[PDB]
């Protein structure tokens, strides 16, 4: 829920914030 | 999820390209190595494009489907479009 | 759980994760508005 | 690819206005000879004031901002005074400034007039232009209402501020029948003919003339009277051409460099 | 001591601190503050 | 029958027999009203004009004018028992200073009649007595050029609010755009539209208990636990500035201590509201209802015209500046007259203020002829064929049409602007009480732009 | 009954003139049944339209 | 109120109110309230005993 | 309150010309004659004596503060 | 944010008045940035540039009324250079201006000595 | 970090800029990283501190403690090492929010950079008012910082200015060219504009896109002369390809000869990104769909199209500095045979009228079916008068010279509409009060001039007069009768403006 996540100050499962990201750590090595 | 079985579209959506860039730039501002010769620039955000165009950013994007499972996608992995 | 800067995502990220952790691997996490990165190990 | 060749008859010549004509020049150089009749012919006007005393109906700056506004005679000092961002002195001297004094109190039983003619300055050469007809009213004073200052006037140009324009109106024109068409007339019989007009009653354009090019411009230079109206024009003149001739030494530096 | 000017009879008279405002030889109640001796300058614009 | 109060009236001629009652000896002795001793009282009690109410009014037929009186072709009414002593009565105060207003879209009168009580003037002639908190005087109002007679009444001559502005209707450089206006920097530099501002504060001495006041004094860091920054050494030692002291914001204007139940006194003097530079007025000390010492100051700080500033010109024809060029960057006539104001002519076509432009052409006849120009509504005399005849013969076009020369290269522009005088004023609103430095439809519109990193970092 | 007795403007002399001219309409129980802000017919010569 | 015939400002000429600090041209019909102009909006109201 | 010092629109100086341009209204000149007279042309100068209102008149008849 | 009016005419500490750039997306061409001017220097000088058959462009703007700055572009023929072009307008509305000022003394006194 | 002045115009902005006041800019700052690629830039603003408006308010340190640079700290703490933050004033080239209540769509809120400029109010360029519904007659809008580099790269890559120029609501352009730029582009347009050599090089000073290369002039002899067209040509982008009408395109010219090779150049043709001819328009720069600037936006992109409205605006502003424009009493006026036209068509229209009321009082009128008679009497009646308004209407714009102003600006599509026109010049008509004649407020009239039962044209609100020749004293009632109906239709709607948006999210 977006409302839900806002009253709590957190980010929105809406957009930007559908999704995560990791670090490539093998990506890293050049 | 493997990387076979992978049912999201190839593409990067504008979403994550926003998201990708802003998290990139800040790493960058951390003193995080970058990935490509910059020829002077020095802002972060103009950086982490030219990475970005050059596919050379070290991030992998979670998507969740609604079933709970997910997809790792690396960045260089999606077609990028800007 | 280790935080790392990212100063050190370079070719050592992996050996400085164990090296940390040694002094105080999963996939790690980036924080929404923050730098560090988050390992469980 | 040379420099025009332009000549001057002075039509007419009063105290007040010039009324004179250029031929054979651009217009370029026409509307830039007017723009700096209006802008950047320097005068001497009133620029800094100190209010000892006023009971007068206005407020200070409102008397400061009146006194600003009379014009002074500039002819012959004007070109002598060094502009106080280029003279040496700490605040105000007689290199750069005009010191004047105004003490007025009315003490009969009826309205005084205070006018630019109890305006008393420390030099004869720089004068209220109206002191040398009525003089301009300052302020009106009641019984007892008081008001006394000292004032400095300075070099200055109507690119700073419209009180050192020294212009009362330029008239400008060119091509009075309008044969360059670089105005087209809807109804061209509805429109009267200029002073400079040569057109027979009954013809209301020249005909069109594809040839033809801005030539002859016509001035009327009118004067405020801080200066003569025909050395606002040789000021005007001798401004331009050292704007030019500044260009070309800072031009010549770069290109000093740039080799 | 603080001169103020009384806006009925226009007399100066002065007063000082704590002190109540009435006007001497008017007795009117509303007093002016002067004006100022320190110098301002004006830009005559 | 009524005798009840509360019942809204209005004075009409009396009609009988398809004449006026009114004769021209009652107007012989109107015209020596001032040592004859007729008045309108002598109308009334001659039974001449009468009070008539909206319900009494269900039973009278009015003429509009006494030409309906007059024997006609076909007679559409011969019963007539009142006559309209002027139909421009029907309008209030604030809407008889429209000129024309039968050229007007309604609308924009409606908004007029609002704008005028936002337009500065002198807003009566003691104002130096009295401690208003806010009060805006201009420095040079005039009266309209265009006026209407019921403006007489209004005393609008005598306290005007505005000034007559050489205005041309033309796309200059694009700075006038939708409702924005250019004006002459130069103008403005003359005093145009110059106003100054009056604050006036009030501070008070009070005895809150046995062992606790407030009193006008010089705080000082020895002895105050309040003390701030703020600068008190413009103070006297009243505790109170003089007039023709040059304050700003955080300088303070009353140092008030209070008594407290290293320190010994805590600090409420009050400061200047704003950090405007103004100068002191006027200080005047009293005792109020209570007896207890009460100051009031009054500051001023003038306003000159800024890109700002709104400006209207009893048209509805509001608009904020845009720009401002000296006088050598603004177009010019042959006679080297360069306009006040350009207004952009798409504020006209859909506004269809028409009015707006009958006034500049009447405008430019009486600044030639000389004489104020009637602009009441509803007058047979005064057509625009009329005003555009006359202005022929001043040797203008007779439309108001004029070549303009464009002031940056000289060269003739091909269309000829439309210029004139017209009278504009300057409104309460102005950029300098404004400029400062996030709510559900906001959040709504960032949801639909997915920026949600954006939508939590603003909350 | 309230927002009688208002402060007077006193921002140019017309809006003066124009507040001690200016009258007020009832909101409630006969205005919600009225038609109150049309301009009848019967404003003529009585309220400025 | 201000220049009813209550008023010491009433019958006055334009001398007298100037010598009083009052502009000849103010209206009065306002009240002063601790030295606030008060202004009594009038009320309409439908008319009563009418059926 | 006061006359202007300048012409808004052209500079040209009108605040010398309204004492001379009541006395020509006493001599019983039109206000055309009268700005004719004092060499008022342009209809922009016309209007900044056409157009004035000498509020300092009214202003004047309070008395002042300090006597 | 009122501007002082001397920030139109007068040069802050280190501004150069004319600073020149090489367009490089032509050949024989410039631009020349000037500092403090307007309307009044822009328009001669272009004016009198268009006079020289050698020159192919010139044009000038203010970028922004508000700021007090020209650009000058200027192209020429190969073998002549845009700041020669450049020179010798200048150089061509002094004559002129020099020309003109002396023309106008004698008509003074031919008007004021009879 | 946020805020709100007056907006005033700026032609000389992008339509992704925003100008801003530098009180405003001082007041507002961004936290910076310190790294070794701005330390050096970082350190001067400083040593600029808060004293100079390109300088900095603190610096935070990695212990969290920020020196406070307002209050002049001792010189030995302005020293900076990497992974400090520095709290910058806003500089020309940050990314912000801008905004203008009430927010209605995601164009409401957009993505402007900061040019730095004089004076006190927020400059927007004039393509972007529509968007915003923005104008300035005193507007106000709000300026929001983005804090993080994270959403500062959100705001870049979603919200510009150019991201938004279609909109999903209508697969639409929302930002058309407008005002004065749309007038000047129609008469740029016409066959009729030769620009001279030193015309074109003025306006090619202006295109900021153009690749330096004068084209060949249309004409070469007797003497080299642009078109409009030719110099238009070079500020469309790309190769676009697009086909429009002009306003005035007569219906009959795609049928019969000249279907190519328009008379009145009244079909707009572009090929290879090149205008060959038409009048261009509202209908071919403006917000409906199939535009040259909707298709520039689907063709070229967002990046390319921003400056596409950029060189329009500048180019041709600066081209009207010579054409001008204007609107006086001239324009207003008709010549006498028009008014004698208009004239004859009011004097039979009432006649008409007079004898369905002959009708309808000797009883001779017979009801239509599903109609009272007192509804067949006002249908009979309102059809008589609302064809003589458009009769009258009609004329008068028969009577424009094609040097009219109204016209110009009407047939540019860019202000005001043909009834304008025919209200201003020919008859302002029927007022109406509830959809229905005024109403009998009085006992069977309309008001106490009028005898009763009077259902005349001019007893129940026909203005028969324009706004040049002036309303009588009824008809100025009746149209301030008809006009206050609209100011509380509009007072109602400015209640419901985000009523049903609400309660759908
Ligand atoms: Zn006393
Ligand atoms: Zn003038």
């Amino acid at each position: 829920g977006v409302s839900e996540n806002i009253m709590l100050g957190q980010l929105a499962p809406a957009g930007t914030g559908c999704f995560d990201l990791l670090l490539d750590a093998e990506k890293c090595k050049y | 999820q493997a990387n076979q079985k992978r049912i999201t579209t190839p593409y990067m959506t504008k979403y994550e390209r926003a998201r990708v860039l802003g998290t990139r730039a800040l790493q960058i501002a951390m003193c995080a190595p970058v990935m490509v010769e910059l020829e002077g620039e020095t802002d972060p955000l103009l950086i982490a494009m030219k990475e970005l165009k050059a596919r050379k950013i070290p991030i992998i994007i979670r998507r969740y489907l609604p079933d709970g499972s997910y997809e790792d996608w690396g960045v260089d992995e999606l077609i990028i479009s800007d | 759980e280790i935080l790392l800067h990212p100063r050190y995502f370079g070719p050592n990220l992996l050996n400085t994760v164990k090296q940390k952790l040694f002094t105080e691997i999963g996939a790690g996490v980036i924080q929404p508005g923050r730098g560090f990165v988050l390992y469980p190990v | 690819p040379y420099a025009n060749q332009p000549t001057v008859r002075i039509t007419e010549l009063t105290d007040e206005n010039v009324k004179f004509i250029i031929e054979n020049t651009d217009l370029a150089v026409a509307n830039s000879i007017r723009r700096v009749f209006i802008a950047e012919v320097p005068i001497i006007a009133i620029d800094w004031v100190q209010i000892d005393a006023n009971s007068s109906v206005l407020h200070d700056e409102f008397i400061a901002h009146r006194l600003g506004l009379i014009p002074l005679t500039s002819d012959d000092i004007v070109d002598k005074l060094q502009y106080s961002r280029d003279c040496t002195c700490e605040e105000f001297c007689p290199e750069c400034s005009v010191e004047f004094t105004l003490d007025v109190r009315c003490n009969e039983d009826q309205t005084r007039h205070v006018t630019s003619r109890d305006l008393i300055s420390n030099s004869p050469r720089v004068i209220p232009v109206t002191s040398r007809q009525d003089d301009i009213l300052i302020v009106k004073l009641r019984k007892g209402q008081e008001l006394r200052l000292r004032a400095y006037a300075k070099k200055g140009f109507g690119k700073e501020h419209a009180k050192w324009n020294p212009t009362a109106g330029v008239a400008f024109e060119y091509d009075p029948d309008n044969a360059l068409r670089h105005t087209v007339y809807p109804k061209p019989e509805e429109w009267p003919k200029s002073e400079y007009s040569e057109l027979d009653e009954d013809e209301s354009q020249a005909p069109y003339d594809p040839n033809g090019k801005p030539e002859r411009f016509y001035y009327n230079v009118e004067s405020c009277g801080s200066l003569r109206p025909e050395t606002i024009v040789l000021s005007a003149l001798s401004g331009l051409k050292k704007k030019l001739s500044d260009l070309q030494t800072q031009l010549s530096h770069e290109i000093q460099s740039d080799v | 001591p603080m001169i103020y000017i009384c806006g009925e009879c226009h007399t100066e008279n002065e007063i000082k601190s704590r002190d109540p405002i009435r006007c001497r030889e008017c007795g009117y109640r509303i007093m002016y503050k002067k004006r100022t001796k320190r110098l301002v300058v004006f830009d005559a614009r | 029958i009524y005798t009840d109060a509360g019942r809204i009236c209005r004075p009409l001629l009396i009609v009988e027999k398809q004449k006026l009652l009114l004769k021209k000896r009652h107007i012989d002795q109107l015209k020596e009203r001032e040592y004859n001793n007729y008045s309108w009282q002598d109308l009334v009690a001659s039974g001449v004009v009468e009070y008539i109410d909206t319900l009494e009014e269900e039973t009278v037929m009015l003429a509009m004018t006494p030409d309906d009186l007059q024997e006609k072709e076909v007679a559409y009414c011969s019963t007539y028992t009142h006559c309209e002593i002027h139909p421009s009565m029907i309008l209030g105060v604030c809407a008889s200073i429209i000129p024309f207003p039968d050229h007007n879209q309604s609308p924009r009168n409606t908004y007029q009649s609002a704008m005028g009580k936002q337009a500065m003037g002198v807003y009566i002639t003691n104002f130096h007595v009295r401690m208003d908190t806010l009060a805006h005087v201009l420095y040079y109002p005039q009266k309209p050029l265009v006026t209407t007679r019921s403006m007489e009444y209004l005393r609008f001559r005598e306290l005007p609010a505005g000034i007559n502005s050489i205005v041309a209707i033309a796309s200059y450089t694009g700075y006038n755009q939708e409702d924005s206006v250019i004006m002459n920097r130069s103008a403005v530099d003359r005093g145009f539209f110059r106003s100054v501002f009056y604050r006036s504060y009030k501070e008070q001495e009070s005895k809150k208990g046995f062992d606790q006041e407030e009193v006008f004094e010089k705080p000082t860091r020895e002895t105050c636990q309040g003390m701030r920054h703020a600068i008190y050494d413009k103070l006297d030692d009243d505790g109170l500035i003089a007039p023709g002291v040059r304050v700003s914001g955080d300088d303070v204007i009353i140092g008030k201590t209070v008594t407290l139940p290293r320190y010994t006194k805590r600090d409420c003097s009050t400061f200047l509201r704003t950090s405007e530079t103004g100068i002191v007025d006027q200080v005047m000390v009293t005792l109020n209802q209570e007896g207890y010492k009460f100051c009031k100051i009054r500051v001023r700080s003038v306003r000159i015209p800024q890109i700002g500033d709104k400006f209207a010109s009893r048209h509805g024809q509001k608009g904020t500046c845009g720009i401002q060029y000296r006088q050598e960057d603004m177009p010019f006539t042959c006679e080297g007259i360069t306009p006040d104001i350009i207004i952009n002519p798409h504020a006209i076509p859909s506004r269809m203020t028409i009015g707006h432009l009958i006034e500049c052409l009447q405008g430019k006849v009486s600044a030639n002829k000389g004489e104020i120009g009637d602009a009441t509504p509803f007058n047979d005399a005064v057509n625009v064929q009329k005003i555009s005849n006359l202005l022929s013969d001043y040797g203008y076009h007779l439309r108001g049409n004029e070549v303009l020369y464009n002031g940056f290269t000289g060269r003739k522009i091909t269309s000829q602007i439309f210029i004139g005088p017209t009278y504009y004023q300057r409104l309460k609103h102005m950029v300098d009480d404004k400029i400062h430095s996030f709510g559900e439809m906001e959040r709504d519109c960032q949801i639909a732009h997915g920026a949600a990193q954006f939508l939590r970092e603003r909350l | 009954r309230a927002g009688v007795s208002q402060v007077l403007n006193r921002l140019t002399f017309a809006s003066t003139l124009s507040h001690l001219r200016r009258l007020n309409s009832p909101i409630g129980r006969d205005g919600k049944l009225a038609k109150p802000r049309q301009l009848h017919n019967t404003l003529w010569g009585m309220v400025c339209p | 109120m201000l220049r009813s015939t209550y008023c010491l400002l009433n019958g006055l000429t334009d001398r007298d109110l100037c010598e009083l600090n009052e502009c000849p041209l103010d209206p009065g019909g306002y009240f002063i309230i601790n030295g606030s102009e008060k202004v009594l909006i009038a009320q309409e109201k439908m008319a009563t005993n009418t059926v | 309150m006061i006359i202007p010092v300048r012409c808004f629109t052209c500079g040209k100086i009108v605040g010398n010309k309204w004492e001379a341009y009541l006395g020509l209204l006493q001599a019983e000149y039109t206000e055309g004659d009268a700005l004719d007279a004092l060499g008022l042309k342009r209809y922009c100068c016309r209007r900044m004596l056409l157009a004035h209102v000498d509020l300092i008149e009214k202003l004047l008849n309070y008395a002042p503060l300090e006597k | 944010n009122a501007p002082p009016a001397f920030e139109s005419f007068l040069l802050f500490e280190g501004e150069k008045k004319i600073t020149i750039n090489k367009d490089t997306k032509v050949p024989n061409a410039c631009l020349f940035t000037i500092n403090k001017e307007d309307h009044t220097l822009g328009n001669i000088i272009k004016s009198q540039l268009l006079k020289d058959p050698q020159v192919l462009f010139a044009g000038y703007k203010v970028p922004h009324p508000l700021e007090h700055k020209i650009i000058i572009r200027v192209q020429t023929t190969p073998d002549y250079s845009p700041q020669e072009a450049f020179t010798n307008a200048i150089t061509d509305l002094i004559s002129e201006l020099s020309l003109l000022e002396e023309r106008f003394r004698v008509a003074i006194k031919d008007k004021q000595e009879g | 970090f946020s805020a709100r002045t007056v907006i005033t115009p700026d032609p000389n902005l992008s339509i992704d800029q925003v100008g801003v006041p530098r009180s405003i800019a001082a007041n507002m700052t961004f936290a910076e990283i310190v790294t070794p690629f701005n330390i050096d830039r970082l350190q001067e603003l400083v040593r600029r501190g808060n004293s100079q408006y390109p300088g900095a308010k603190y610096i935070i340190r990695d212990n969290g403690d920020r020196i406070d640079l307002r209050f002049h700290p001792k010189p030995s703490d302005l020293h900076l090492q990497t992974g400090y933050k520095v709290e910058r004033h806003m500089c020309d080239g940050d990314i912000v929010i801008f905004n203008r209540q009430p927010t209605l769509h995601k164009m409401s809120m957009m993505g402007h950079r900061v040019r730095i400029l004089p004076w006190s109010t927020f400059r927007l360029n004039l393509s972007v008012t529509t968007p915003y519904n923005a104008d300035f007659d005193g507007d106000e809008m709000n300026l929001h910082l983005p804090q993080s580099l994270e959403t500062r790269a959100e705001i870049q890559e979603l919200a510009m200015v150019p991201r938004m120029i279609v909109t999903p609501q209508s697969n639409r352009p929302v930002m058309g060219i407008v005002q004065d730029t749309l007038t000047a582009v129609r008469k740029f347009t016409k066959r009729d504009v030769f620009l001279e050599r030193g015309e074109v090089m003025n306006l090619l000073m202006f295109l900021s896109t153009w690749d330096g290369k004068v084209p060949q002039p249309a004409i070469l002899k007797p003497r080299p002369l642009w078109t409009g067209k030719q110099i238009f040509s070079l500020i469309i982008p790309g190769h676009i390809n697009c086909i429009r009408t002009h306003s005035t395109h007569p219906d009959d010219e795609d049928s019969g000869p000249y279907k190519h090779i328009s008379p009145g150049d009244t079909k707009v043709v572009v090929e290879n990104g090149e205008l060959i001819m038409g009048i261009l328009c509202k209908k071919s720069l403006g917000t409906s769909a199939g535009s040259l600037v909707h298709i520039s936006y689907l063709e070229m992109g967002h990046d390319i199209t921003r400056l596409f409205y950029s060189n329009i605006q500048t180019v041709i502003n600066n081209w009207l500095l010579i054409e001008g424009h204007t609107i006086g009493i001239g324009d207003s006026i008709a010549d006498s045979k028009t008014y004698q036209d208009i004239q004859n068509t009011i004097k039979k229209a009432k006649q008409d009228v007079i004898e369905v009321i002959e009708k309808a009082h000797n009883n001779e009128l017979e009801p239509t079916p599903g109609n009272t008679l007192r509804q067949t009497f006002e249908n009979q009646v309102n059809r008589i008068l609302n064809d003589a308004r458009d009769k009258t209407g009609s004329s008068a714009q028969k009577s424009l010279s094609e040097y009219n102003n109204f016209k110009s600006m009407v047939v540019s599509g860019a202000k005001g509409s043909k009834i304008n026109i025919s209200q201003v010049i020919a008859v302002v008509g029927q007022q109406n009060v509830e959809g229905k004649r005024i109403p009998f407020g009085f006992k069977h009239r309309t008001l106490p001039h009028f005898i009763k039962d009077d259902y005349g044209p001019e007893s129940r609100g026909f203005v028969e007069n324009s706004y040049l020749a002036g309303l009588t004293p009824t008809e100025f009632f009746f149209h301030a009768m008809g006009g206050r109906e609209g100011l509380i239709d509009t007072a109602v709607k400015t209640a419901e403006t985000g009523y049903i948006q609400r309660r759908l999210i």
